[PDB]
């Protein structure tokens, strides 16, 4: 079972997207945008990205949901609206997972399944490469890159985030 | 103190990596027969797999190159046992 | 194989003591016991999430010392620490950090 | 290609069909704005690392770095929407037509 | 045998967090010229074993009537991720070593904030509401100097894993580098854990019980369990991260007496402060957070970049 | 002078603004002028994280070693000292 | 409307990260670096037009080395015939591959 | 396509350094030191020929110097060797600062008996000079012919024939 | 919003659209795009109504949608090229989503609902920005991916955006959704030769773009929003109208006026490549946009609409503020018809 982590993790991802897409009260969406951030974090780490995944579950889960929940909680519903409150909701809900185990099954069964694009049913193991990075971490090292190759991005993300602050004094004034 | 402590833990990592670079080239050959090894009992375990099936070649390259590619995981690990695939697989980043 | 195995008892670990503290408790016999303002000031989360962003581009400092341009590193990375600071300080002049 | 990417691809679809057909509440199409740039992060992240673009590891997270500053945007308007109506409904935004 | 390592590690961090208990009391009490509770066992040593049994057979209350599933994952949250958070900490071997230990650390005291900020919504009562929303601002606030301590601090330990940071002390004590960040960083340690003055969240004296006043019995206990968890966790971090040990490896007993001394004198100075000072006023607290510290977090972190390339003691990667 | 007057007013009124500054501005001096800057570049680029590829000898390169331990090549001498 | 404003100054704004076969730190190779730098070095100079033809051969390979399409084919057939010939009990797998000999170092 | 060319299991055949890494680690100075000459010629040879098959030989060359080398540590030198190996094993890091004094004592028999000297700091990461009999592979890559490039900058430049003639305009 | 940081966000818009116009990598180009809706938004609401509000949440929603669907579409050409570079895409699904997002970002229909309500809602000078400056980043992208783009669908928007634009245009009696219902018009016709010849796209970009920065800065002048407040301009400032009316003629495309060369110059292009029931579909639809058009004008100049007594107040004053450009951009929408063949220079 231990063979296809990645493919459990990713339907437990697609599961999650469905919880927050049937658009629950924020609080529900919030809680399936936390499991998928979560769930992409091990994915991610299980293809050797420690760094970027744990980035997730700090300035995703974290940080841009933290403040979504934040927010929610200012603006409180009457009800907590959840997948069984609006028949829609829990009938789109079910529909969701059973797309996803349409697609897999599939895909297990027809070696190739083609959806919009073709994909092998083979574990995610088959993709990894036989190199060896020796005494570096690549992904850290691609990151760490940012202030020694890419200046221009630095440049721009930093005019983009005092910008964004300005902007959002200005949005939120009301005059 | 911190620049003089500093400054000798570059030297003991540059000697560090001293001692991998003299341990390299050997792991290298090691690597390369290890890897030319697995790929020879995957192709003759196939032949063996495959004969019975129509219009197949054993051990015919994918790519139109004729150029040493280097093989993924799947064509060494293909037919080991779950143990070794997932040992190679995942060892490093599980290992704590 | 290992951080699963430690995340897995330690929720099982506090999923059973809530179960134990929820039900168990709840046997013992009783009897019956009966039983917002919109937030403008939650610019300043909205001011952290920006500010956390800044913080996520900085962690990667520590690998980026190790670098040969050493000069651009150093330009670059209190170039977005002056961007901060200069962020900061223009919510602060513009009383723009209106805590509570 | 595997089927991760196909989930994650398949996450992205179910995240934009979400966000195209709001029910009432505006936080919940944000809540899919923000899921559309997870499974985005995701599968950039997962094509970095399996194709050894090192260069490009840094990608992922300027990806994140504009989602966080969308997602601002997004709540920003949301709560002078909520001001002006009192709800987050976007059956309230329906002053301007055609 | 790693489960048997998990257990040696959740058990014994639970006994020490109950009788933490009792320790705050008895020296606040010494503080206050009483003595904590001494009746219930030899000098009190069975007061905890007291109190969880009486909050255990007390009645279990709940008019929360508005999601039940967050109303019960609350507390499963925050114990199972104070739990956690000890787990990559190196004592003087970690029980995970992770390449990047403290950013998961990191992490996960951002993801605890969500078990108060739950459990005041699922409340859904007045002070558990707004004194949860306060929670969140109080954390997210100290969050932001919290990571930037952090990051300056490591600057010279060259890595984020938690294991290097018993070699980069070997010689001094990183307290003597970072002195100013070392105070900043322990403000923000109170300010994370919740604790006086900045006990703004469960507040006594202003909220009645803050984001717990409709929880009791086991999951108070629960939540009880977690902040004193948080407090003996944040630090030892705080001990592994400036107040460093000799390692020897053939004897990590010395080691880890070291470290548990540290972090006892580190969680008696908790207690201590909570004593002394009174409780910084809600606006006060951010107050003290962006417009003072923020400054002299970003003033320092410029220096302690340039401080390795204008002394050439870049710090080795590995 | 009346910079002094201001320098005065902001330690009295606001002293963690001008302690701020002050770092600030010695992270972005000193720097440039500490000659220790390219010892630390020096050393960064001393460090082995990549085998050092061998070349083939033509018969016209005195100045590259043929076998460590001999004279020709960089020496890490500097280093040792610092 | 691209005004090439990087190749009139002569600066590399975002050049540099194209390609995977540029420049990487500390020269780490990407997983398709002969690939993509013999695909561009066939499509240089001769047009996109002639060069979707003429470099096929080169976009082909490097497209395999990316997605492996082809490969995780032959490798789904190969496991099939295994799995068939296993059931008729026809195959055995060799000890080495079972695990019964220790694998080259 | 072609087929690949995989060696013969008989060919890949090799006598194994059947060592641990610590071991290895222990001696690695010294074994940079003394078998340098097969190591960066086995080394030029994996660069130059980006093929593991073209290089067996070279590789074959490296284990035997290895084992020769290690043969002479045996002979010589054992004991404090022996020590020297189990006092870096025990390091998780298996760092050199623990086992300096088993160093000294290694490097000081190893200089009586067999004269090797430790290479100094920065010495065995120089790049050096190979000379090899193998010639240079001249298409490594085994690349394509190159496609010929479009005729280009036939000549002068000379007014149009008629101006734009665009529909009406005459100029 | 102070002037100073007006400025700086109006420097922002463009720094995002010269990066847009710039970078030959994928992501930086997103990344202008990001930038162009950050700065955008709050100078869309410079004034804070309730409308502005609207509009402002309403434009963001649909260019995040774009934006999102155009970095998995860059995401996916990566996956399936590993080429970062703006060139031909070689996958046809990763093709299609680009084409939908930019379309999106330009309004193209069936993408087009936004348009008239976002430009109704923002101020007349956030309309001439929204309508003038927004549209050149994705044009630039789609002429750069031009080869790439599938002729079929962006014909079939382009052919809808006429088809609508004309539609929508004759039943409004608003001035800005009038100039919404135009601009998706000119932006079908500008796509209808991307992917022939992008030349004739630029051209018809410039040509546009006079035309609509003309039309906006007399509306300005004119502090009209509405028909009526329009007829009731030539009572005070008759030369304002007669060139409204002039610049409307334009607009419509009729000869010797300088709209007619965009039209015509298309029309050759698309009759090269043997189009004809195309162009002439294009040519035939035009003519409802001339009728609504000839109907403001008819409100406008060449009839006389009642007036109100409180004018005579305003009689005696003068406008106050002159626009630099205005009369430039009249006699460049008007009258450039004789200068055609300069139509090299940007080739």
């Amino acid at each position: 079972m231990t063979m296809y982590i990645a493919f459990i993790l990713s339907t437990i991802f697609v599961i999650g997207f469905v919880g927050f897409s049937s658009k629950p009260s924020p609080i529900y969406g919030g809680l399936g945008l936390i499991v998928s951030g979560g769930v992409g974090c091990g994915i991610v780490l299980n293809f050797g990205g420690s760094f970027l995944g744990l980035m997730v579950f700090l300035i995703y889960l974290g940080g841009m949901l933290v403040v979504f929940g934040y927010t929610t909680a200012m603006a409180t519903e009457m009800y907590p609206e959840v997948w069984v409150s609006n028949k829609t909701v829990f009938g789109a809900f079910v529909s969701g997972l059973m797309m996803e185990f349409c697609m897999v099954y599939y895909a297990l069964k027809e070696e190739e399944v083609e959806i919009i694009f073709k994909f092998n049913g083979l574990g995610d193991w088959v993709i990894y490469d036989t190199g060896d990075s020796g005494f570096f971490s690549e992904e850290a090292m691609g990151i760490a890159a940012l202030y020694s190759y890419g200046t221009w991005l630095v440049i721009v993300t930093g005019w983009s985030l005092l910008i964004g602050v300005v902007v959002i004094m200005e949005i939120t004034r009301g005059n | 103190s911190m620049m003089k402590w500093n400054r000798e833990r570059r030297r003991l990592q540059i000697e560090d990596f001293e001692a991998r670079i003299a341990l390299m080239p050997l792991f290298q050959a090691e690597k390369d027969r290890r890897v030319l090894q697995m790929l020879r009992e995957n192709l003759e375990e196939e032949a063996i797999i495959m004969k019975d099936v129509p219009d197949w070649k054993v051990g015919e390259s994918v790519f139109h190159t004729t150029r040493w590619v280097t093989p993924m995981m799947g064509e060494l690990y293909g037919l080991r046992t779950n143990e070794e695939i997932l040992s190679a697989t995942y060892g490093f980043i599980w290992y704590t | 194989m290992n951080i699963m195995l430690t995340l897995l008892t330690n929720v099982t670990l506090a999923s059973l003591l809530v179960l134990i503290a929820f039900w168990l408790p709840q046997l013992n016999a009783y009897s019956e016991k009966t039983s917002p303002f919109s937030m403008k000031f939650f610019l300043v989360a909205i001011t952290f999430l920006l500010f956390d962003l800044e913080i996520a581009l900085l962690l990667p400092l520590p690998w980026a010392s190790q670098t040969n341009n050493l000069k651009t590193m150093l330009t670059m990375a209190l170039f977005l620490l002056i961007l901060l600071a200069a962020s900061l300080a223009y919510e602060w002049t513009q009383k723009g950090l209106e805590w509570a | 290609m595997p089927l991760v990417y196909m989930n994650i691809i398949m996450a992205f679809a179910i995240a934009l069909a979400g966000l195209l057909m709001y029910r009432s509440h505006l936080m919940s199409s944000l809540l899919c704005l923000e899921g559309m740039m997870l499974s985005l992060f995701i599968m950039s992240t997962l094509i970095i690392l399996n194709t050894h673009f090192t260069l490009a590891n840094m990608m992922p997270i300027i990806l994140l770095v504009f989602a966080a500053c969308e997602a601002a945007l997004g709540l920003s308007l949301l709560v002078m929407v909520s001001n002006t109506y009192g709800t987050d409904y976007v059956q309230n935004l329906n002053l301007l037509q055609c | 045998m790693f489960m048997i390592n998990i257990l040696s590690l959740i058990i014994p961090i639970l006994l020490a967090v109950a009788f933490l208990t009792l320790v705050e009391r008895k020296v606040l009490g010494y503080m206050q010229l009483r003595k904590g509770p001494n009746v219930v066992g030899p000098y009190g040593l069975l007061q905890p074993i007291a109190d969880a049994l009486k909050l255990f057979t007390k009645e279990p209350l709940r008019p929360a009537t508005s999601s039940i599933s967050m109303f019960i994952i609350a507390p499963i949250l925050a114990l199972s991720l104070a739990l956690t958070m000890w787990v990559p900490l190196p004592m003087p071997y970690p029980l995970i070593n992770m390449n990047l230990g403290v950013l998961f650390m990191l992490a996960m005291s951002s993801l605890a904030v969500y078990s108060i900020l739950w459990s005041g919504w699922a409340s859904n009562s007045k002070y558990a509401l707004i004194g949860a929303l306060r929670a969140v601002a109080q954390t997210i606030s100290y969050e932001v100097t919290l990571a930037i301590i952090l990051l300056s601090v490591l600057l010279m330990n060259g890595s984020y894993t938690l294991s290097t940071l018993i070699t980069t002390q070997e010689h001094i004590w990183m307290i003597f580098t970072s002195w100013p960040l070392a105070m900043m960083w322990f403000i923000s340690t109170l300010a994370e854990t919740n604790r006086a003055p900045f006990d703004l969240t469960e507040g006594e004296s202003e909220l009645v019980s803050g984001f717990n006043v409709e929880y009791a019995a086991g999951p108070f206990a629960m939540f009880f369990m977690a902040e004193y968890a948080n407090i003996i966790m944040m630090n030892a971090f705080t001990a592994i991260l400036f107040l460093g040990a000799s390692h020897d490896p053939h004897t990590p007993e010395l080691y880890t007496i070291n470290f548990v001394l540290k972090t006892l004198a580190l969680t008696i100075t908790f207690l201590w402060i909570r004593a002394s000072y009174p409780r910084f006023r809600y606006d006060q607290l951010m107050h003290l957070l962006w417009k003072s510290f923020l400054p002299l977090t970003l003033a320092l972190c410029m220096w302690h970049i340039s401080l390795p390339i204008m002394t050439a003691s870049i710090p080795p990667q590995s | 002078g009346r910079i002094a007057s201001f320098l005065k007013n902001a330690w009295a009124k606001e002293p963690v603004l001008v302690a701020s500054f002050a770092i600030g501005g010695l992270a972005i001096i000193l720097p440039s002028l500490s000659p220790y800057t390219n010892y630390a570049i020096r050393i960064n680029r001393a460090t082995p994280y990549n085998y050092p590829v061998p070349l083939r000898d033509d018969g016209n390169m005195p100045d590259v070693p043929s076998h460590p331990q001999d004279p020709q090549g960089p020496s890490l001498e500097w280093l040792k000292n610092l | 409307p691209f005004f090439d404003v990087q190749k009139r100054l002569g600066l590399d704004l975002d050049r540099w990260m194209t390609i995977q076969s540029a420049e990487q730190p500390h020269k780490i190779p990407g997983r398709c670096h002969a690939f993509e730098k013999e695909w561009i070095e066939c499509a240089h100079g001769i047009g996109g037009i002639r060069a979707e033809k003429e470099c096929k051969i080169e976009f082909d390979d490097f497209v395999e080395c990316l997605l492996r399409q082809k490969t995780m084919k032959r490798l789904s057939a190969i496991k099939r015939q295994r799995d068939k010939l296993i059931k008729e009990g026809k195959y055995t797998p060799p000890p080495h591959h079972l695990g019964k000999e220790d694998p080259r170092p | 396509p072609g087929i690949v060319e995989l060696p013969t299991l008989e060919d890949l055949k090799v006598q194994e350094v059947k060592v641990s890494s610590s071991v290895l680690k222990a001696a690695a100075h010294h074994y940079g030191a003394q078998c340098d000459k097969p190591n960066k010629e086995f080394m030029l040879c994996r660069w130059e020929e980006k093929d593991p098959r073209r290089c067996l030989e070279e590789g074959k060359l490296v284990n035997q110097c290895a084992l020769d080398f290690f043969r002479q540590i045996k002979r010589h030198c054992a004991e404090p060797f022996t020590e020297y190996w189990t006092c870096i094993d025990y390091s998780g890091l298996q760092l050199f600062r623990h086992c300096r004094k088993q160093q000294a004592k290694f490097d000081e028999c190893v200089l009586d008996k067999l004269g090797w000297v430790r290479p100094d700091l920065g010495e065995l990461s120089k790049v050096t000079k190979v000379k090899t009999d193998r010639p240079l592979p001249e298409n490594p890559y085994h690349s394509r012919a190159r496609p010929e490039p479009n005729p280009e900058a036939e000549g002068d430049l000379k007014p149009a024939k008629h101006g734009s003639r665009l529909f009406f305009w005459t100029m | 919003m102070n002037p100073i940081i007006y400025t700086t966000l109006i420097m922002t818009v463009m720094s995002g659209t010269m990066l847009v116009m710039i970078s030959s990598h994928w992501l930086l180009i997103w990344i202008g795009f990001e930038m162009n809706l950050l700065a955008m938004i709050p100078v869309l609401m410079k004034n804070f109504n309730p409308r502005a509000t609207e509009a402002a949440t309403k434009y963001f929603l649909t260019q995040a949608t774009a934006s999102m669907m155009l970095m998995m579409a860059i995401i996916i050409n990566l996956l399936y090229s590993g080429q970062w570079t703006i060139t031909k895409m070689f996958n046809p699904v990763a093709m299609t989503m680009m084409t939908m997002a930019l379309a999106m970002k330009l309004g193209l229909s069936p993408f087009h609902f936004w348009v008239p309500e976002v430009t109704q809602g923002i101020s007349l000078q956030a309309g001439l920005l929204l309508l003038t400056w927004q549209k050149l980043a994705p044009l630039s992208v789609l002429c750069q991916i031009s080869q790439s783009i599938n002729p079929n669908l962006m014909l079939t928007m382009a052919m809808l955006s006429i088809l609508i634009g004309g539609w929508g245009g004759l039943n409004q009696t608003q001035l800005r959704k009038i100039m919404a219902y135009s601009s998706i018009a000119h932006m079908g016709w500008m796509t209808a030769v991307l992917p022939y010849n992008t030349t004739m796209t630029i051209l018809n970009l410039l040509i546009y773009i006079t035309m609509t920065l003309a039309m906006f800065m007399l509306l300005i002048h004119s502090s009209a929003t509405t028909t009526l407040s329009l007829s009731h301009t030539w009572n005070k400032m008759p030369v304002i109208t007669s060139l409204m009316m002039v610049t409307l003629l334009s607009m419509g495309g009729l000869p010797p006026l300088s709209g007619f060369m965009p039209k015509w110059m298309i029309i050759q292009e698309m009759t090269k490549n043997e189009s004809i029931i195309m162009p002439t579909l294009m040519a035939m639809t035009a003519l409802l946009n001339l009728y609504f058009y000839m109907r403001l004008a008819y409100s406008s100049s060449l009839t006389m609409f009642p007036s109100t007594n409180n004018m005579k107040m305003k009689w005696q004053f003068e406008h106050t503020k002159q626009m630099k450009l205005l009369p430039t951009m009249i006699v460049l929408s008007t009258l450039v018809l004789p200068m055609t063949p300069a139509l090299s220079s940007l080739n």
